[PDB]
């Protein structure tokens, strides 16, 4: 087909705080995404120590960052373990982990939005800089699906047909807000990566033409 | 066996059984006020059983399921609009 779910209470509130307050440290979104994406690679790797055939669908473990100046989208893709549809509905909005409420309390008590990661809701940091996010994922156990939301209190999961099929993993596309146009520049991205990913152990490449960095 | 998961909306609970290429014919699923029974038939050995006593109660006539090639989706219709804390009930 597509199915529609409404964000759990807590998460709606958080999504509001994120997309409606002006925060300073918006740049950590790329950290949180690159991370959540490392964590995903780790999983498919461990699953593969005892089953070499796990990565058959797509054998290289990687992270690609693809800034399209034209459509004004920063997009991140990994060959991580990916999400089943069930996983999409459960992690990206339907279940509200404990840190969600905890985080907002902390926020108002004057914590910094950069802690959004340490509280277990890192994913939504994307809406700091994006107005629409479109996650498309394929997990070994299920087919490719697409999660999409504009933070308007609900999200959609849809089976992927028209799309170009990933072997395995996840392709987050961030349709960037106006002011946030800076995360499309090659220099900026290269900075941000170096600055926060000095513990993450897979090839991160920048397809604003070609190559990989540090 | 075969892996299972579930997610929930305020009105339904959706149990997925990850079973590749199961013939529509081999899946036998029945519903009860507070039970679910999934029995997909495996040709070689014993059947797969997923036969929990459900957390909440459900409306068995409103329950549907769908065999899909990667998975079998089962939409359980919650009898009461109340969030379940697990598929099963211990
Ligand atoms: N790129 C990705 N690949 C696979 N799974 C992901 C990805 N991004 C997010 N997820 C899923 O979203 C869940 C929560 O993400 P996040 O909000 O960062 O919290 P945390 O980083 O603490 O898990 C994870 O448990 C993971 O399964």
């Amino acid at each position: 087909e597509t199915e529609t779910f409404a964000f759990q209470a807590e998460i709606n509130q958080l999504l509001s705080l994120i997309i409606n307050t002006f925060y300073s440290n918006k740049e950590i979104f790329l950290r949180e995404l690159i991370s959540n994406s490392s964590d995903a690679l780790d999983k498919i790797r461990f699953e593969s120590l005892t089953d070499k055939s796990k990565l058959d669908a797509q054998p290289e473990l990687f992270i690609h960052i693809i800034p399209d100046k034209a459509t004004s989208t920063l997009t991140i893709v990994d060959s991580g373990i990916g999400m089943t549809k069930s996983d999409l509905v459960n992690n990206l909005g339907t279940i509200a982990r404990s840190g969600t409420k905890e985080f907002m309390e902390a926020l108002a008590a004057g914590a910094d939005v950069s802690m959004i990661g340490q509280f277990g809701v890192g994913f939504y940091s994307a809406y700091l800089v994006a107005e629409r996010v479109v996650v498309t994922t394929k997990h070994n156990d299920d087919e490719q699906y697409v999660w999409e939301s504009q933070a308007g209190g609900s999200f959609t999961v849809t089976r992927d047909t028209s799309g170009e099929q990933l072997g395995r993993g996840t392709k987050m596309v961030l349709y960037l807000k106006d002011d946030q146009m800076e995360y499309l520049e090659e220099r900026r991205i290269k900075d941000l990566v170096k600055r926060h990913s000095e513990f993450i152990s897979y090839p991160i490449s920048l397809w604003t033409e070609k190559t990989t960095e540090k | 066996k075969y892996r299972h998961e579930y997610y929930q909306k305020p009105e339904e609970v959706v149990v997925t059984v990850f079973a590749k290429g199961i013939p529509k014919q081999n899946v036998n699923i029945d519903f009860g006020e507070q039970i679910l029974s999934v029995v997909i038939e495996v040709p070689g050995e014993d059947a797969y059983y997923l036969q929990p006593r459900l957390f909440g109660k459900i409306i068995p006539d409103k329950c549907k399921y769908e065999v899909l090639s990667t998975k079998i989706e089962i939409c359980l219709a919650k009898a009461d609009i109340i969030t379940w804390a697990s598929l099963e009930h211990g």
